[PDB]
């Protein structure tokens, strides 16, 4: 039942802190852990992410670089987390996957696994873990993958959800990241049950083209990521019937294992139902940078939040499924699931969230693929890994697996009844 | 004497059972605490303190809905050891309910039925409530069927299954679980009363004028039909006296044990000023395709058996007149070698509804159990969806990773394919 949150690296810690702050505001729990909301619905399923002793988050915070302690401790929710749960190293990884996966992750991984064990043994029944981390750095990616592998071999029967951000030149323009991204996507394909592939390029595009901004810093990007995380976990946090827990969600949304990469979408961006329904499918509202009309969705989960008529939303969802029936595969009957919740997110009245397993995600990996092709064929920075207990064979096999994943998505896009 | 046991599996089964037992108590005048201020003793066992308790087993692999029962106004009506929960469910997976999760709980469940039965002397069988789209409601229902047949082979068994419908559907793998549970259960059951959620949804939208019928309305209506079916067992009727007489009158062959159930009439509570519908009008409404629990066309199929169950202030002569009027029609087509009559059992207890629901009390009503070949198409749609998935091997890994072999799906499909043939064989 309970979910053991995990976050690694700077990006993972930041997005996780935003997630916790937003859901705490939604659930009425103050910054000291006590409840001060005014609804019965808030406490119906509060044990999923919180512990009562005042409410304490069920989180473990990991970062090799030790400064991010104070930053995390300086946020609006810095004292609620269990002080033992902070598991921080001494030296940063320097954006190297092998540094965070073989030479320095291998030392702190034991302590973080022990903290995970201590957090898990305190739950009567456990659904699984959610890892908010980053695929571009050397601390979030390598350590995240190492912990995922260790937990999966230690808890073979737990659903390992994760949240991953694929880097873009428009945000950092650093050149070593795609190696880390490829090596991390290898483990994500092999050792994960579902994944919400967030793209920094997509967030930059939404911030610039739509929000009419110069799009600086990480504040707005993490704000959008927090909103999407709240939207996607709305079903698990509050009482309902669609995707009541992580395993039901994975059964509903993921056919064909190793093909479990999801395109999120949120609206509005910072108002009647029909424009919500039209926008949530639109290309201008995807946190994974692509055109959803360039591919065919395999499964879709649409979650509405606020006060709205059920007949109207049912009619409009039926209309959208009818109009765009070209893009919905005909060999998965009733592949669009719809949920409606009463509680709107903080500051928003009417909100819509979309999670779609679609073949369009393939072009994302292709993008990353080409970036890898831009460096691996040039032997760029190869010894940075070979000197750290890494071999070129892992690079080649990761490239091969990502290309095979692209081929799988294309094949299921082209297939017909 | 004559005793029956009620078994409820999964969320849908448990909620239908809530509604059915609530209506039973309201009909028999049993207080929610169980103290009654007996032909109905078949469904209630009395203790030394005069406390009448249902012979109901509420089973679930997750505790949410069972806890809903334990915190409801009928908390003291059921015995705490008659309600069984668990810490892990099947997550919409027949394989998990049947193979993985069901092993740890089936022994305890069967022990609970054993204790319930040791207080019984004249058991006819069990009335199992479950559904088709659920992992629990298919897997554990199937395992319980098999183990009860091994344990109570002489005894009879019935289902009250729920046909999945897209509007209220929760999972995409509903046809998978439906085919699997049907294939495994077809041998161990005597009569299945399938109910389509789309039919109930449409009735609530049209007759009851409910804009968005939630599960409460569906379970209330389903409780009405189930109670009308079981009244003969509970009101000491002249027909369908025991569970064996159901299958004797309605299931003339082993495989084809799927009757079509019709209930008339349905009047919204806000239409309380309704004039009383005559026997002829409700008799005609019985055969109208807009008032059937499973969507099909009896006009386009050939009957096999049929029976009426009336209720209320109903006079036998008018019943005979309506039967004569219906019989001289070309729309009713029995087979050319079977009794071409209607086994008409008539009851006189007035129809009574839940005080507070959207249904209004009607002084007389009627139910219609017709085993025909129409319901065949109701099966085919399911197979169609199945044929759309297994061809691509969609979602099969979830089943194969929890102790199920892949080819079993094909076998299951083949089974219902064979089932379909039988429908054209008799037609
Ligand atoms: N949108 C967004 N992206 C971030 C944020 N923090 C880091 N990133 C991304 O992460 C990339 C940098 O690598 P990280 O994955 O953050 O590595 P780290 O977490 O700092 O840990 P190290 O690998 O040791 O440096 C950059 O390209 C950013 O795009 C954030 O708060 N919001
Ligand atoms: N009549 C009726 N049907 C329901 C109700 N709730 C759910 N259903 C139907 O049952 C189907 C799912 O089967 P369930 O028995 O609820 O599944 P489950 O018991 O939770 O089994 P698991 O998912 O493995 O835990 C849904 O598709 C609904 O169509 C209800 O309250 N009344
Ligand atoms: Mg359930």
């Amino acid at each position: 039942r309970e979910i053991v949150h995990i976050q690694a690296g700077q990006c993972g810690n930041q997005i996780g802190a935003k997630f916790w702050e937003i859901i705490s505001d939604e659930h009425g729990i103050d910054a000291t852990g006590a409840y001060h909301g005014d609804s019965d619905l808030q406490l119906e399923r509060i044990n999923v992410y919180y512990n009562e002793a005042k409410y304490v988050p069920r989180a473990v915070l990991v970062d090799l670089e030790p400064g991010t302690m104070d930053s995390v401790r300086s946020g609006p929710f810095g004292q609620i987390f269990r002080p033992d749960n902070f598991v921080f190293g001494q030296s940063g990884a320097g954006n190297n996957w092998a540094k965070g996966h073989y030479t320095e992750g291998a030392e702190l991984v034991d302590s973080v696994l022990d903290v995970v064990r201590k957090e898990a043994e305190s739950c009567d029944c456990l659904q699984g873990f959610q890892l908010t981390h980053s695929l571009g750095g050397g601390t979030g990616s390598g350590m995240g993958t190492l912990l995922i592998s260790k937990i999966r071999e230690e808890y073979p029967d737990r659903i390992m959800n994760t949240y991953s951000v694929v880097p873009s030149p428009k945000v950092s323009d650093t050149v070593v990241e795609p190696y880390n991204a490829t090596l991390s996507v290898h483990q994500l394909v092999e050792n994960t049950d579902e994944t919400y592939c967030i793209d920094n390029e997509a967030l930059y595009d939404i911030c610039f083209r739509t929000l009419k901004l110069t799009t600086p810093t990480y504040g707005d990007l993490n704000h959008l990521v927090s909103l999407t995380m709240s939207g996607v976990t709305t079903c698990l946090r509050f009482p309902g019937q669609l995707n009541a827990d992580l395993r039901k969600l994975a059964v509903n949304m993921v056919p064909f294992p190793r093909l479990h990469f999801f395109m999120p979408g949120f609206a509005p961006l910072t108002l009647t139902v029909p424009e919500l329904t039209q926008q949530m499918f639109d290309a201008k509202n995807m946190m994974a940078a692509c055109d959803p009309r360039h591919g065919r969705y395999l499964t879709v989960a649409a979650i509405f939040r606020g006060r709205m008529s059920m007949k109207e939303v049912d009619e409009q969802m039926l209309n959208i499924q009818n109009k765009n029936s070209s893009y919905f595969v005909e060999w998965i009957p009733n592949n669009v699931k719809t949920a409606v919740c009463d509680i709107p997110p903080r500051g928003l009245k009417m909100s819509a969230t979309f999670i779609g397993n679609s073949t369009a995600i393939q072009e994302l990996f292709k993008r990353i693929s080409e970036q890898f092709t831009a460096m691996f064929r040039r032997k760029a920075f190869l010894h940075w890994y070979t000197g750290e207990g890494m071999d070129e064979m892992e690079f080649t096999e990761a490239e091969s697996n990502m290309n095979d994943l692209v081929s799988e998505y294309q094949q299921y896009q082209e297939a017909t009844a | 004497m004559r005793e029956c046991i009620s078994i409820h599996v999964g969320q849908a089964g448990v909620q239908i059972g809530n509604a059915c037992w609530e209506l039973y108590c309201l009909e028999h005048g049993i207080q929610p605490d169980g103290q009654m201020p007996d032909s109905f003793n078949t469904f209630f066992s009395e203790t030394g303190a005069g406390k009448h308790v249902p012979r109901a087993v509420f089973v679930d692999l997750e505790p949410t809905v069972v806890d809903e029962v334990r915190t409801g106004t009928y908390r003291q009506l059921f015995h705490p050891e008659q309600l069984i929960t668990g810490k892990e469910d099947a997550a919409n997976n027949y394989a998990r309910g049947h193979y993985t999760i069901g092993k740890e709980i089936v022994d305890l469940v069967l022990d609970r039925i054993r204790k319930l039965a040791d207080q019984c002397t004249g058991l006819q069988g069990f009335l199992i409530f479950h559904s088709f789209g659920g992992g629990t409601g298919s897997g554990f229902t199937s395992l319980l069927m098999e183990r009860l047949s091994v344990d109570y082979g002489k005894k009879s068994k019935l289902e009250f299954a729920i046909y999945p419908a897209p509007q209220v559907s929760t999972a995409v793998v509903e046809p998978y679980n439906s085919i699997l549970t049907t294939h495994t259960t077809l041998e161990h059951s005597d009569c299945a009363f399938m109910v389509d959620n789309e039919a109930i949804y449409d009735i609530c939208r049209r007759n009851l004028d409910i804009e968005r019928p939630t599960y409460t309305n569906l379970n209330r209506l389903i409780g009405q039909i189930v109670s009308s079916i079981t009244a003969s067992l509970r009101f000491d009727g002249a027909l369908n006296v025991d569970l064996t007489e159901f299958q004797t009158n309605l299931v003339p062959y082993p495989r084809i044990h799927f009757p079509l159930v019709t209930y008339a009439p349905v009047i919204s509570a806000e239409k309380a000023y309704h004039e009383q519908l005559s026997v002829a009008e409700i008799t005609n409404a019985c055969f109208e395709p807009a008032n059937q629990m499973v969507k099909c066309d009896p006009r386009h199929g050939k009957y096999m058996a049929c029976c009426m169950l009336y209720r209320g202030d109903v006079v036998p002569k008018d019943v005979n007149a309506a039967i004569a009027t219906i019989k001289t029609k070309r729309t009713i087509q029995f087979v050319d070698w079977c009794p071409t009559g209607f086994k008409v059992g008539i009851n006189y207890q007035p129809p009574t509804v839940v005080p507070g629901g959207d249904l209004a009390k009607v002084q007389r009503a009627v139910c219609m159990l017709s085993n025909t070949t129409a319901i065949a198409e109701a099966w085919a749609r399911l197979d169609h969806k199945f044929d759309l998935m297994y061809a691509k091997r969609a979602f099969v890994h979830w089943y194969v990773g929890e102790g199920m072999e892949e080819g079993e799906f094909s076998e299951a499909r083949e089974d219902l394919a064979a089932l379909e043939k039988d429908y054209e064989e008799v037609g």
